[PDB]
């Protein structure tokens, strides 16, 4: 036993010693090289905000920290002690790696000429460039989906970033604002220094209307801040440094309060209309929503599409999910005609709280 | 020397430590680009005594004051106002305790409950269960208290919003709050969020 003993020992001994070695080891802090003064000197800022001139240990290749690259200084003498490369923020990292579902095309109904109007944005140039090039045209760069709520806007948006292996940076407008000083837009900036680093890119923004309201000409100080953010995001999309396979979507159901800078053919090139279900639409989606529900009867899909105008995709859904509802009410382990007329008409009168849904751009 | 090695590092690893985050993680061999709480980024070209496999950007993580190197990982933060508005003293009020409303408590009760403990009859019956009930009601009625009297005949992790306390100065708070409050309710086992007074918010 003595054998399998001191192996499980000596790797625990081999454990400890990493362990120890780490614990002898102190962190250095991160800033960003401005000019390099006489071969030995280099005018360093730390991330925290201080400036100084400060030394470099030898095997650097000055050559790779170069003004604008991230070192690592020393924590006492601040000394460079190694170049590194662009910082990405955790917000981007997880901007990019959030996961859309696995929602396909077949998941979504009247959308088919919006559909293709979106991917021709985003996919065909960016696989095939050189079409666009011989037509003598650099192919549009910002989306804007804007509709009344529940017509299909987010749905399209994580169906395209689940089918599209470009890279896709996934992001509420909301969820950028923060209340420090500068912060939002700084974290635009990375978010667009994370899409040009990775050049075939999409970022989409939901709900963009947070950020890309209107500016005020008499707002407060949140207002104005936030203005910054808008205004920094307007730059980064069309301003001096123009951007190369770089595509940008942007989702929203209030589109008359967005800045017409923002709704500016330059910058949201392309705004397809997400508008509610036509009669074929609504069918569409009631089958889409109505396929997995266990159906014993004859359903006139065409009768519930004609009570069900005015509705939308979530409407529709709900009209299934209130058949299914009546279902268990009555302790039926499935559903029919009478249980979708009656969950159609519930949903035609819940929609009597609703107020206005057609809002345009411009 | 096992016993030696444990002594150092525990002597290392006494409290108190610095909360920072993980932010980065660099492979040059993997190294942290933690930043801490005094607001202060730091490169660690040795993670620490926590496995870097198990470190995400953006986590939150223990670190030596004067080494900065991390020891620990801690749990994920919620604003003190978001974990302050959940239910710990479970109200005491029996669907009997209300009035004339029995269809729209079989209604409530339906879209809520049945979900959490009968989701098999959703799963057999191939629907999705009914997502938010929104309870409108002139000002009277038993809006509050079937709230109160769901929130004690359920059993889960219940948590009370209300309207006004998501409204916050500092720009980026408030959707903080929220996001927050439904991260918590996630993480948490079955739970029901109750907005009071939803109009505060929702104009
Ligand atoms: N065209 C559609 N086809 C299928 N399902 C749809 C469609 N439009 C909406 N839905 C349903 O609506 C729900 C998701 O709606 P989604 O988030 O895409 O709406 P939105 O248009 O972005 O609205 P909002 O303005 O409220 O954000 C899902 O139930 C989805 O099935
Ligand atoms: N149907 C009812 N049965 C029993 N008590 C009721 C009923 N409706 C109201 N009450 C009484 O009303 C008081 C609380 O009302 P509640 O907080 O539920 O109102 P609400 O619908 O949320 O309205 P609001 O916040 O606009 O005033 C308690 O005394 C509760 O007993
Ligand atoms: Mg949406
Ligand atoms: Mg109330």
């Amino acid at each position: 036993e003595l054998r399998e003993q001191l192996k499980e020992l000596t790797k625990q001994y081999e454990k400890s010693e990493n362990d120890l070695k780490a614990l002898q080891s102190v962190g250095q802090i991160v800033g960003e090289v401005l000019k390099q003064l006489t071969e030995e000197k280099f005018i360093v800022k730390a991330t925290n905000g201080p400036r100084y001139v400060v030394g470099c240990r030898r095997q650097l290749d000055k050559s790779k920290l170069k003004p604008g690259t991230r070192v690592a200084l020393d924590m006492t003498t601040l000394t460079i002690m190694r170049y590194l490369p662009r910082e990405v923020d955790p917000l981007v990292y997880n901007m990019s790696h959030e996961d859309p579902g696995n929602v396909s095309y077949s998941e979504i109904g009247g959308l088919s000429e919006q559909i293709r109007e979106l991917r021709e944005v985003i996919e065909l140039p960016l696989t095939n460039p050189e079409l666009f090039q011989r037509v003598g045209i650099i192919p549009p760069k910002g989306c804007l989906l804007y509709g009344p709520p529940g017509t299909g806007k987010t749905l399209l948006a994580r169906a395209v970033a689940s089918q599209l292996d470009c890279n896709f940076l996934k992001v509420v407008s909301s969820s950028i604002v923060d209340k420090y000083i500068g912060e939002s837009a700084r974290l635009i900036r990375e978010m667009f220094n994370y899409a040009r680093d990775h050049q075939p890119c999409i970022i989409f923004m939901d709900e963009i209307d947070a950020i890309g309201g209107r500016r005020f000409s008499e707002g407060t100080s949140a207002d104005r801040e936030i203005q910054r953010t808008l205004m920094e995001l307007l730059n980064q999309m069309d301003g001096f440094d123009t951007l190369h396979r770089v595509k940008m979507i942007m989702a929203t159901n209030r589109p008359d309060t967005l800045d017409p800078a923002l709704l500016r053919p330059g910058r949201l090139d392309r705004k397809i209309h997400i508008d509610l279900p036509n009669e074929q639409a609504r069918l569409d989606i009631l089958k889409i929503h109505a396929g997995p529900i266990t159906k014993h009867g004859e359903i006139d899909y065409e009768a519930i599409v004609k009570l069900s105008d005015g509705f939308n995709g979530a409407d529709l859904r709900n009209v299934c999910t209130e058949a299914g509802m009546f279902a268990i009410r009555a302790d039926h382990d499935f559903v029919v005609q009478e249980d979708f007329m009656k969950a159609v008409r519930k949903v035609a009168d819940s929609k009597k709280l609703e107020s206005k849904l057609d809002y345009k751009p411009v | 020397k096992i016993k030696e090695n444990s002594e150092k590092i525990k002597v290392n690893k006494t409290l108190p430590y610095l909360v920072s985050n993980v932010i980065e993680l660099l492979d040059v061999g993997k190294c942290a680009v933690i930043k801490t709480s005094t607001r202060q980024t730091y490169f660690l070209p040795v993670i620490g005594l926590v496995d870097a496999e198990k470190l995400k950007p953006g986590d939150l993580v223990g670190v030596n004051k004067d080494s900065y190197l991390i020891l620990e990982t801690l749990p994920t933060e919620y604003d003190s106002r978001v974990k302050a508005m959940e239910v710990d003293e479970r109200p005491t009020e029996q669907y009997s305790d209300i009035g004339g409303l029995d269809k729209q408590i079989q209604e409530l009760v339906e879209a809520i409950v049945l979900p959490m403990n009968h989701k098999e009859k959703f799963e057999n019956l191939g629907i999705q269960p009914p997502k938010g009930v929104l309870m409108y009601g002139p000002p009277g009625t038993g809006k509050t208290l079937l709230a109160r009297a769901c929130a004690a005949q359920t059993k889960a992790t219940f948590l009370k919003l209300a309207g006004p306390q998501l409204v916050q100065m500092f720009i980026g708070d408030g959707a903080k709050l929220v996001r927050d409050a439904f991260a918590l309710a996630k993480e948490k086992a079955p739970s029901i969020i109750f907005i009071d007074e939803l109009d505060a918010i929702g104009t």
